[PDB]
């Protein structure tokens, strides 16, 4: 179908860096909730 | 008349109100019928007739009857639709779902497109009441004189990329508005092109045109009569000048 | 969904910001970035709106009301069941409203044509800015706003305005009228002139630009042309608007008395104040 | 980057005089003059006027209403030229006292109030006719008088009509600067809280729809004019691609367009509606309604 | 010479980022003119009289 | 009632399509609103009754 | 039910996944926010009295 | 006769995938307005 | 046959299979929250 | 859920990700000032 | 009452359709409405009536 | 005749659908009625 | 009396078969409203009283 | 007298016919109201004193 330019490969790849970023950005996340939680619950 | 109820709460104030609701629904109608004389039949981007024609429906033919013998039009009308309707689009589809655009395939000031589009007027020239052409060069006008400002003619043209093209000659005028349309231009490479007045800008030293670059100057569509312009050049030029907002702009500086 | 002649504009381009993302219409019409963010707030906030009378247990459109904080609130944010539904109401209408304006640009410049229309739009916004923004700040609460209520913004025009006597006599007031009339009046005569000429008599041919520059005139002796009554209307609208923000700026901050005693600086001159006679006499 | 707002090069030429479509060139003048102040905004010319008969009526008529309550300014000022220019503002031809009715008022304010009126009457249905006359000597339609007949509409119920209804010349304005809004207020004080009058609101959506139209088509009309859309009458005969983008800019924003001519339509109506709902809010006021408030609370858009 | 990264996936990273942060920066900017806007806005409040702050509410 | 289909043949199926979802989303939100505003079936403040909150 | 794959023969996904996407969100926004109106199921106030701060 | 281009068939087609849809939909809300019915009567 | 879109059947089958993989994905998750706030808070 | 790299075919990576940027950063600071508001999640 | 079938002949099928469509609704909300503003036909207060809630 | 350009089989057609699924709809409206009389009359 | 099918050929059958459908659901909701009004017509009214609701 | 035909050699019928119409149904919605606001004519509260409701 392709609407963009791009090919499986290419999007395969744009979307290993993404995931990766997203993992990262989650990670981050979850430990300053994890923190919030120690200072103030909410819960 | 206080007081006075017909029934249940219903007095002349709200007998009133509620007719004005009754008018202005009415009036609604009227005129979102009267804005379906130009556009009307509805298209696809086939060129088709699509089944949505509006919940209004087009109204009935009218008739404009034109000065100086330029003979009749009928507005809703097939001729009226197909006399502005342009054909060998250079366009390309950029997907067979509608609501998407459509690319223009080739140069676009060139090929009519976009906001470079022109619209087939007829190439006959705008005229007064006298029968006279709207548009005379001041040097036909005569009487016509500069009451104030200043006087470009003699200018250097700068354009949009910095660089100069040529210099102003002659001033193109509104005679019964006495007001300057269109700007001449004695170019470099030896010919004569216009330029709406509203698009140049005079500064002291010059006239900047930042709409287009100078590759677009030479390109310009032509007029085949010195001394008059017909509304079709008209809007051939002004399209083409006006495109340069989009289409000159990677070159654009400044 | 098309008109006969708009398929040759339907061309790409003209976006501030996005790109092919969102360049695409709806039916007929165009959603950008900007169409995206104002169709979201507009959206939420009438949900809000509704909400907010669902709570109250209101259902009758002209008697919903949905309040602004008190001024005892002072520039906090407040609950949402005093005054948090009409702030986040007021933030989700200014992002509509400013989206709105940056829609109207993509569009000029896809099809090429000037920016006077969002220039005019945000007088608008800038006026209702003054009014739920600007003004408040500067008294000190957001409890100095309006209401987004039909018949309440009404309410709230009357006690604002009885709060400095009859708002008549404040002068920025005078002019925001004045503009607003002769606004009112030039559309009203260039409509008719119009559609006079294109429109004539029965059995007379249409008409041109030069018999209503001769019938005004004849009429009054002077006629502005056919560029000049549009610039003329457009500059009347926002003098009016600019003159309306500059007549509630003043309102409470720099004025706090009656209007009236302002206009005693004229009577109050020292050489016709003694003077026995007329009215102040 | 040239918005069109100030004109940048004037020219200009002999003057134009007019158009001979049936007009009587006799009763016109044939004196013009340049001025540039304007040329930078609008024509300079100001061009010759018609000298007619409605015209002479209407300037006659309404020089002795002007005339009048300056000659009552005066009289009220104790003829000092210096509170005259003081309490300027603050003056009035009051209207007469409720005691006299709609009979003629026997006292000098009252009927100063009730002749000054009388002129401003011949003055406003002359030019009326006049601007209908106009109209057709230049064989073009009357919209312009349909127009002006709702202004007159709303005029008289202020000062014939409301009146002679509720039966005192006491309900009409005065004539001065500050009692005229005095009155307004006092109107609105009285009969509740005018906004509550529907029509009332009706007329303010109208002019504040009138602004924003009049904005909304000169913004575009200006934006257009790179494309000739100033030049109007053309376009809705030979259409170009200024009324195409003007329409489709509309269509794009809101879903819905207008033509070089129904927009036209739409000003005509937005102007004259902001005068026909005040008329009819303002006759229904006291004579069906002393208080619009409880009228709204029963109505169901107030509270209880 | 500087400035080359020969691999694939890293080029990738650092362009994905790098339009990220841009359009994070475009948004704090527009935050930050509000903000400016806003707070130079009571702060010439703080510079009206007294009677600015007493005025009484129209209720609503 | 066997020859509904033929409605196809009359209205784009774009246009009915995004017409019934807006329709029924509204629809729907409206009765939520409605059972919101009134305090017997206001899911919320029965279950903090029910459950005694 | 064994062919609602032709509604993208119908819509493109461009358009589609952009209502989606603003459409989910706006509902998420908006639940949210109904509950932080009620002094009840809104999180915030009540760990805040829960824990006694 | 169409006026959207249509035939017979596909319309036919349509309308068998409109209606499990409806069915589905209608489906759902029975579901749902009976066990509203069982926890809070409103007839 | 029938496609205001260019898809064929194929394509069809084929995005529509993410796309309800993404579907019951958001739900799982919107199951789990809200089995989650019933257990903390229950509203019925 | 393996075929949702088919996005990018889709939508143009480069706005995409500005857009993220942008809608991450704003809902940030969306919550930090709801929890600035409440004293009892202010930390200032 | 036999040639009924000519008002089809006349008007236009996707007009009175969505016309009447909109008409349809727009009564069964006037009236569900009427209803409701009546305390003796609200089903809702009817039923927390009925079942003593 | 015709003012939209239908033939009279097209037409006899269109009459026959529409027919179906307006008796379809009182129908409905006549069941709601009859249960609405049974709960709670007005006449 | 017989010649008044020569109203069709003064007026377009479309325009006024839209007209006349206006007036009379416009007439009919008017007087059924005026009914409503006065309390011994409201027929909603009469039905409470008569059933003891 | 019968000569009067001419007037549709004067006046157009479509537009007289018109005009006619809206005249006659605001004159007599009008007149009916008239009598409406007096009790006296009020036939339906006569009939409500007539028949002891
Ligand atoms: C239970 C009730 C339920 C609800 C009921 C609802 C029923 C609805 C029915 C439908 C009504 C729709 C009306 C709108 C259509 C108009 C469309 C349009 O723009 O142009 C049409 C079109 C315009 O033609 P054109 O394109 O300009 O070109 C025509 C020529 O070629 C060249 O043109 P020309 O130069 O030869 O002539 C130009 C003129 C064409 O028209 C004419 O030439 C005649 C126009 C009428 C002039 C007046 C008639 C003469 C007698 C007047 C009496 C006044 C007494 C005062 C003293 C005398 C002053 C002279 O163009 C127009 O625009 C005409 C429209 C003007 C409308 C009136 C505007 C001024 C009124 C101001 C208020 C004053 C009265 C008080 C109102 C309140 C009372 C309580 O004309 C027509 O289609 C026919 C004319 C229609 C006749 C008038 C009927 C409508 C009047 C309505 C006024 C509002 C009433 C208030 C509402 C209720 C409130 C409670
Ligand atoms: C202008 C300074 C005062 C004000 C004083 C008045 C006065 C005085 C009156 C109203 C009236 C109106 N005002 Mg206002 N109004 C103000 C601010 C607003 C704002 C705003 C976003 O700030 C809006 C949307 C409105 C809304 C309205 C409409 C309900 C009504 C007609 C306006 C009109 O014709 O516009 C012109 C433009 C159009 C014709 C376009 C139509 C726009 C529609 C009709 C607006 C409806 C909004 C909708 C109900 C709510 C959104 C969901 N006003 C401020 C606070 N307004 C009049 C009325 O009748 O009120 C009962 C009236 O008497
Ligand atoms: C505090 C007092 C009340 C109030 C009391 C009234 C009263 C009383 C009236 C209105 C009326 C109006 N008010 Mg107010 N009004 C209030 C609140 C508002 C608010 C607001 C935001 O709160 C707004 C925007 C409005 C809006 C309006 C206008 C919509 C309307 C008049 C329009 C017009 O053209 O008048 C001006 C138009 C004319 C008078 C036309 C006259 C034309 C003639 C031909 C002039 C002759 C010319 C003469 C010879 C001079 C020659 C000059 C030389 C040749 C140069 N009002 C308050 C709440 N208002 C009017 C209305 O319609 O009532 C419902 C009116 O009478
Ligand atoms: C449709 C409603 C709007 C309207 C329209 C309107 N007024 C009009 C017209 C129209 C269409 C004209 O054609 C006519 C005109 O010539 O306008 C330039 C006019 C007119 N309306 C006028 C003014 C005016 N219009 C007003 C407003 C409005 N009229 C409404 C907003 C207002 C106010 C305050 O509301 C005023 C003050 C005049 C400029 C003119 C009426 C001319 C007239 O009757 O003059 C009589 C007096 C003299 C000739 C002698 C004066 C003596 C002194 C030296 C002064
Ligand atoms: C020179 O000639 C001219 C024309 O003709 C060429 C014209 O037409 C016009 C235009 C003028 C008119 C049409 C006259 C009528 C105008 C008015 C009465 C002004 C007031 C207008 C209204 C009451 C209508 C307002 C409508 C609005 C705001 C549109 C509402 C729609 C939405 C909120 C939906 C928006 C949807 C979006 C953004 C996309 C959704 C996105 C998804 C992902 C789904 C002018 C001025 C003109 O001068
Ligand atoms: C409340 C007042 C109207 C609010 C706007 C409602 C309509 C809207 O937003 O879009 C309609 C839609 C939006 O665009 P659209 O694309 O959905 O409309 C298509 C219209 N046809 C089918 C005819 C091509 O537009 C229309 O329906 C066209 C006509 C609308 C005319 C509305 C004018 C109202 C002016 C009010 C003046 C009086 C105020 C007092
Ligand atoms: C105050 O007022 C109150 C409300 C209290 C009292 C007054 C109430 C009033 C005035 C009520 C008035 C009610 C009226 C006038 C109701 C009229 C209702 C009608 C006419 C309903 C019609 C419904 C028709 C329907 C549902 C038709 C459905 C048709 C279909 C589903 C068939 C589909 C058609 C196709 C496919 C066409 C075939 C096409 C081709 C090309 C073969
Ligand atoms: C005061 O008012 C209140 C609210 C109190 C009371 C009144 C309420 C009213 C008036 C409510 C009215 C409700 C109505 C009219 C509801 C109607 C609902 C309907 C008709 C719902 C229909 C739903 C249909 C659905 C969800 C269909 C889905 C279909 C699909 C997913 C498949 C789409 C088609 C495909 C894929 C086929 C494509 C094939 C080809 C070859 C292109
Ligand atoms: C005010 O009233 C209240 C709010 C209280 C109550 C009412 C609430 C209401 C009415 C709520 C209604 C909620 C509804 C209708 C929710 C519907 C949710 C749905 C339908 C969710 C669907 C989600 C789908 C998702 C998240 C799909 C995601 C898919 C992907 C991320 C991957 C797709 C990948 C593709 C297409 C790649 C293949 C593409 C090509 C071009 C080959
Ligand atoms: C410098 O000093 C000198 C003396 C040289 C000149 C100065 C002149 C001055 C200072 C003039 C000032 C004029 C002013 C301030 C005029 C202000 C007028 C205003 C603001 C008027 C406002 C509203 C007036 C209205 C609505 C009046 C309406 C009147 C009518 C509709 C008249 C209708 C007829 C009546 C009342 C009865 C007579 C009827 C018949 C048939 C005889
Ligand atoms: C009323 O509502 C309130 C606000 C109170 C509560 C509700 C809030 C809502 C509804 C919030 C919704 C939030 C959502 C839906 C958030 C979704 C966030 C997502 C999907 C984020 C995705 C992020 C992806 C990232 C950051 C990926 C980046 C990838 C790169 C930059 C590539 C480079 C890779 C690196 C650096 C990794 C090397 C190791
Ligand atoms: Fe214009």
């Amino acid at each position: 179908l392709s609407f963009t330019g791009l090919s499986d490969e290419q999007a395969q790849e744009l979307h290993s860096v993404y995931m990766s970023g997203l993992w990262l950005f989650v990670t981050i996340a979850v430990i300053a909730h994890i923190a919030v939680y120690i200072w103030r619950p909410w819960l | 008349m206080v007081g006075v109820n017909f029934f249940g709460d219903f007095d002349l104030a709200s007998l009133a109100i509620w007719s004005f609701w009754g008018f202005l629904a009415f009036l609604i109608y009227y005129l979102q019928t009267e804005n379906m004389r130009e556009g009307y039949p509805l298209e696809m981007e086939d060129g088709s007739v699509a089944p949505n024609q509006g919940l209004f429906p087009v109204p009935k033919p009218k008739t404009f009857k034109l000065p100086n013998g330029r003979g009749e039009i009928v507005m809703p009308s097939a001729e009226n639709e197909a006399a502005h309707r342009r054909n060998d689009l250079a366009l390309a589809r950029t997907s067979v779902s509608e609501g998407f655009p459509h690319a223009p395939t080739g140069n676009a000031l060139v090929d009519g497109v976009g906001p470079a589009s022109w619209v087939p007027r007829r190439d006959e020239p705008e005229l007064d009441a006298h029968g006279h052409n709207k548009i005379m060069p001041m040097a036909l006008a005569k009487g016509f004189n500069v009451t104030a400002g200043r006087d470009p003619r003699g200018l250097p043209v700068q354009a949009a990329d910095l660089e100069v093209v040529g210099r102003v000659s002659e001033l193109w005028v509104d005679v019964p508005e006495q007001m300057v349309r269109y700007l001449e231009i004695d170019l470099n490479s030896g010919k004569k092109r216009l330029v709406p007045m509203t698009l140049a800008k005079i500064w002291a030293d010059r006239v900047r045109v930042n709409a287009i670059a100078s590759d677009s100057f030479e390109n310009i569509p032509a007029t085949r009569s010195a001394s008059e312009v017909t509304k079709l050049e008209e809007d051939k030029i002004s399209g083409y000048v006006a495109g340069g907002w989009l289409y000159d702009a990677d070159k654009r500086k400044r | 969904a098309l008109l006969s002649f708009e398929r040759k504009y339907r061309v790409p381009g003209g976006t501030l910001v996005g790109g092919n993302l969102f360049d695409f219409w709806v039916g007929p019409f165009y959603v950008g970035f900007f169409g995206v963010t104002t169709f979201f707030f507009a959206a939420l906030g009438t949900l809000l709106i509704l909400y907010g009378t669902a709570m109250e247990g209101v259902w009758n459109p002209q008697l919903i009301s949905i309040e602004p904080p008190s001024v005892e609130n002072g520039l906090a944010f407040a609950p949402l069941a005093e005054g948090g539904l009409w702030q986040l109401i007021t933030i989700c209408a200014l992002g509509a409203f400013i989206s709105w304006a940056l829609r109207e640009v993509e569009i000029c410049r896809k099809l090429g044509i000037g920016l006077h229309i969002p220039f005019a739009f945000s007088f608008a916004i800038l006026a209702y800015a003054v009014l739920v923004v600007f003004r408040p700040l500067l008294m000190g609460s957001w409890g100095y706003a309006f209401p987004y209520g039909i018949w309440t913004h009404l309410d709230w025009v009357s006690n604002t305005g009885y709060t400095y006597g009859n708002f008549h006599y404040n002068p920025a007031h005078m002019l925001g009228i004045s503009f607003f009339f002769t606004t009112a009046l030039a559309l009203a005569l260039h409509g008719a002139l119009v559609l006079s000429a294109a429109n004539p008599e029965k059995g007379q041919e249409m008409k041109t630009a030069d018999h209503e520059d001769t019938f005004f005139r004849d009429l009054v002796g002077y006629s502005i042309g056919t560029l000049g009554i549009h610039r003329l209307g457009l500059l009347l609208a926002l003098m009016a608007v600019f003159w309306s923000a500059v007549c509630m700026i003043i309102t409470g901050t720099i004025w706090f008395d009656q209007w009236s005693n302002w206009w005693y600086w004229w009577v109050e001159l020292p050489w016709w104040v003694d003077i026995p006679g007329g009215v102040n006499g | 980057e040239y918005q069109n707002i100030f004109t940048q090069v004037q020219v200009g030429g002999a003057p134009e005089m007019g158009l001979v479509e049936g007009v009587d060139l006799s009763n016109r003048t044939k004196g013009t003059t340049n001025w540039t102040l304007l040329g930078w905004f609008g024509n300079a010319q100001i061009g010759p006027i018609y000298l007619g008969g409605w015209g002479t009526v209407s300037l006659i008529s309404g020089v002795l209403w002007f005339m009048t309550i300056g000659a009552w300014f005066w009289y009220e000022a104790g003829f000092n030229p210096a509170v005259f220019m003081r309490d300027l503002f603050y003056l009035s031809l009051d209207a007469p006292d409720a005691k006299y009715g709609l009979g003629v008022p026997r006292d000098a304010e009252g009927i100063m109030w009730f002749i000054a009126s009388f002129f401003m009457f011949v003055a406003v249905w002359s030019w009326w006719i006049r601007t209908y006359t106009r109209a057709a000597a230049l064989g073009m339609g009357k919209h312009t008088a349909w127009a002006f007949l709702s202004a007159i509409w709303l005029w008289m119920v202020l000062g014939f009509i409301r009146p002679i209804l509720m039966g005192s010349w006491s309900e009409a304005v005065p004539y001065g600067i500050f009692t005229h809004l005095d009155w307004t207020n006092n109107f609105s004080l009285t009969y509740g809280n005018l906004f509550y009058n529907p029509f009332h609101g009706l007329s303010i959506a109208f002019l504040y729809g009138s602004a924003l139209l009049f904005a909304m088509h000169g913004a575009t009309i200006l934006a257009v004019s790179r494309f000739g859309g100033d030049r109007e009458l053309e376009q809705i005969v030979d259409r170009g691609t200024a009324a195409e983008r003007a329409a489709l800019f509309w269509r794009w924003t809101m879903g819905f367009n207008a033509t070089m001519e129904g927009i036209h339509r739409w000003a005509w109506w937005f102007g004259v509606l902001v005068t026909l709902t005040g008329g009819i809010g303002i006759l229904l006021s006291g004579t069906v309604v002393d208080n619009w408030y409880v009228w709204a609370q029963v109505h169901g858009y107030a509270p209880v | 010479n500087y400035s080359h990264e020969p691999n694939a996936v890293i080029n990738l990273r650092v362009w994905a980022l790098g339009q990220m942060v841009w359009g994070a920066f475009l948004a704090a900017v527009g935050v930050v003119v509000v903000i400016c806007l806003l707070v130079g806005t009571y702060l010439a409040g703080l510079l009206l009289p007294e009677q600015s702050k007493q005025a009484p509410s129209p209720y609503g | 009632m066997s020859k509904f289909y033929k409605i196809w043949q009359v209205f784009d199926p774009r246009r009915v399509f995004v017409a019934q979802g807006v329709f029924l989303f509204l629809l729907a939100v409206m009765i939520h609103l409605i059972l919101l505003s009134k305090p017997d079936y206001n899911w919320l403040d029965v279950g903090t009754a029910k459950y005694g909150r």
